[PDB]
């Protein structure tokens, strides 16, 4: 026939991901990423930041020398952790500009 | 016991991605806060299959 | 699409190449046939890898910041810090948002832009010895085997060897 | 025009056609004519539409928050609220500037778009039997009666049964 | 390059046109010449200048803000005109950082519109005297001599009365 055919074109894929564009809120696409963190495991890692566990104590509580927390005397952190089963047991006290200590 | 740059309240997470919607309240090297729980970033072309 | 290509005239996206983004599908005397093409699809790929690894990059360790879960009701100095804290968020969030909205149309239309790229050039590697029908295909108007079709990909294509059968094809009357 | 087809190669937009965005407009035997290509103007409308219902959306009901006007000098803590807010305003204040530029930019360069991806489908279209005349307009090279144009728009145009006519038209010498 | 001219068809950019931006190189029978084409030159500094008007234009005066560095420590009040000043810096920073960013890619791919928009305005001027090499030059299928080329250049081409002999000269054997 003296002749022949050729065809240009571009892949697709079974399957697709839906994104948002300027101009649509969803069309499909070969594939894509996810930007958002969504989920967790529930459990802090103690490593590289060190963690120190408050436990039954408070900062405050640690700072002021309530005796269940002599175990914190003299104890460092990258990041100090309340857990709400803390509480105090020694003689009652008011900090004024509690907040503003702590921090 | 684990290895992690960014701490929330609801435990430690992965900071590979840019933004996160696990807590507002964060520690290191955290993603940026944000109120989505997805966005999906275009990696390939617009997807036409053949039937 | 933008530049026009990919699902404006070009029909359908090809799910059996998985060996490249974009590609060529022939027909000739020896059969059919199949096979990418690197250049525009490594093309398409290292700019959405440039902007992805752009868009990926890590921010600053923060800190001791402030307070944004308040256990009693304190007013003036609470409000304020729940203030700064929405905004901010708002205003992440909406970054965010946008971020994605403007680079999403834009992948969309450079992955548009390398598909006409490479149809321009090889309509212009083809002089005068075939047509366009439309469809994103071409009509080679001389023979062309297997070998041939191996000279358009590939950049080797000297059309004025074949110039002179393909005008008396392409002139003819019916 | 980035396209270069709106204030580009096009003189001027049609004030007259008002059933569409963008049309056909002949000559021929029989007269003279003009009909709207609703694909390519609904194209450009929808675009459109999913940008401006993807801008304007509604956001959240917002409350109880800070006091932004003060009665009284209060100095530091009335200072950081009204700089809170100011710093707020300011920065959606730039968002809105920002977002209405890049839309309209946009806007501008997809309609454009839409201009060209007509163009070339009718270039397509009629293959070897009309050239383009610089204008947005194609030259003709055989006889096309009304019926012919509407065959044209409408895409059922077969260019194998005049191809004959109009290669012996184009080829003449003067 | 988005419109594929610009480090795509065109290898290399002219390092001694000095008089434009953008322009025409030429050989005929009566030597070689180079002049630039002041239409898409200044069509292409015209949006940049415009958008780098617009960039650059002045904020409003800020005048007593809050205190950013501190001699003691004070704790929670501190804390919030720290995290406020921070959180702002880390905004502003990503906006410049954006801006910048869809900017520059912006007048990266408006300058390679101007380029294919000067290219198609000559492919069309020429209509059929005249044959795409591939590489941004035209093959031009008749005599030209520097006056002919002053009339392609400066839109007074006539391509009718050259269109006789170029046709010869394209449809011959060898
Ligand atoms: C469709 O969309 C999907 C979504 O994932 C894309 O999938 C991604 O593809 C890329 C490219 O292959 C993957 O990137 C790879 O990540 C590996 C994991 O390394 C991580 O390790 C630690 C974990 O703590 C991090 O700190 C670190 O930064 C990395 O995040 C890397 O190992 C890979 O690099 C090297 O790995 C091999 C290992 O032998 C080396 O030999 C190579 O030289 C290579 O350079 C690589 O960077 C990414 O992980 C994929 N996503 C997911 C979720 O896994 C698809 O690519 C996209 N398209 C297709 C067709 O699927
Ligand atoms: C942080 O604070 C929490 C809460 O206060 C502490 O948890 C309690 O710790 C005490 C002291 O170790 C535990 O007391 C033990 O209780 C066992 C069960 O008895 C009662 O336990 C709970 C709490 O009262 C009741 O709800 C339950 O119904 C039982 O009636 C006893 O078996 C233990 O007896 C012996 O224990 C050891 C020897 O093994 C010795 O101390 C004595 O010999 C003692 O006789 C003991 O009485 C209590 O059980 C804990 N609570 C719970 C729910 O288990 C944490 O210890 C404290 N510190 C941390 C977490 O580090
Ligand atoms: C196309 O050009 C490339 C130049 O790299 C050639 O690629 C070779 O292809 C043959 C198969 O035909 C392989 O055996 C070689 O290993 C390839 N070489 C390289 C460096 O990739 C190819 O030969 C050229 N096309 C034709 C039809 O010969
Ligand atoms: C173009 O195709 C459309 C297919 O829908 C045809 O549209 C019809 O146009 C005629 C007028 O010529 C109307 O009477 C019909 O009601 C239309 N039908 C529909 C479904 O819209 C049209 O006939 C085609 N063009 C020509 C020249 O026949
Ligand atoms: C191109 O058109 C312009 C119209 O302005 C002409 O420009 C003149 O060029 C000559 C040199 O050939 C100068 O002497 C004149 O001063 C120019 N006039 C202006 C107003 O710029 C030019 O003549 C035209 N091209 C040719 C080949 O004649
Ligand atoms: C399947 O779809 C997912 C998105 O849900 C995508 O990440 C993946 O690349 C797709 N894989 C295939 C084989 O289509």
């Amino acid at each position: 026939n003296s002749m022949a055919t050729l065809c240009l074109g571009h892949h697709a894929v079974p399957n697709g991901t839906l994104v948002k564009t300027i101009t649509d809120d969803q069309i499909e696409v070969t594939n894509a990423t996810e930007l958002v963190q969504s989920s967790s495991t529930g459990r802090i890692c103690n490593s590289p930041h060190q963690i120190l566990d408050g436990k039954n104590c408070t900062l405050i509580d640690a700072l002021l020398g309530d005796p269940h927390c002599d175990d914190f005397q003299n104890k460092e952190w990258d990041l100090f952790v309340e857990r709400s089963t803390a509480y105090s047991n020694c003689y009652p006290y008011y900090v004024p500009d509690y907040a503003t200590l702590r921090s | 016991e684990c290895n992690s740059e960014c701490i929330t309240p609801n435990g430690s997470i992965p900071n590979d991605k840019p933004f996160q919607n696990v807590n507002k309240i964060t520690y290191g090297a955290c993603p940026r806060y944000v109120k989505q729980n997805t966005l999906k970033l275009a990696t390939g072309m617009r997807n036409v299959p053949e039937k | 699409g933008i530049f026009g290509a990919i699902a404006g005239f070009i029909e359908n996206g090809w799910e059996g190449m998985v060996d490249g983004w974009y590609g060529f599908r022939h027909q000739n005397s020896e059969g059919t046939g199949q096979a990418a093409d690197l250049k525009s699809t490594q093309a398409a790929i290292n700019q959405i890898t440039g902007k992805l690894n752009r868009v990926i990059k890590k921010t600053n360790e923060k800190f001791h910041q402030i307070e944004k879960e308040f256990s009693e009701v304190e007013g003036r100095i609470q409000d304020l810090e729940k203030y700064v804290e929405d905004t901010k968020i708002d205003l992440w969030s909406y970054n965010a948002e946008l971020l994605v909205a403007l680079e999403n149309q834009h992948t969309i239309d450079l992955t548009d832009s390398e598909m006409s790229k490479l149809f321009e050039r090889t309509r212009r590697q083809l002089r005068e010895n075939a047509e366009d029908m439309g469809n994103g295909c071409f009509k080679i108007y001389h023979k062309c085997d297997n070998a041939c079709i191996g000279s358009i990909r590939n950049g080797t294509y000297d059309h004025d060897i074949y110039r002179n059968e393909a005008l008396n094809n392409r002139f003819q009357i019916k």
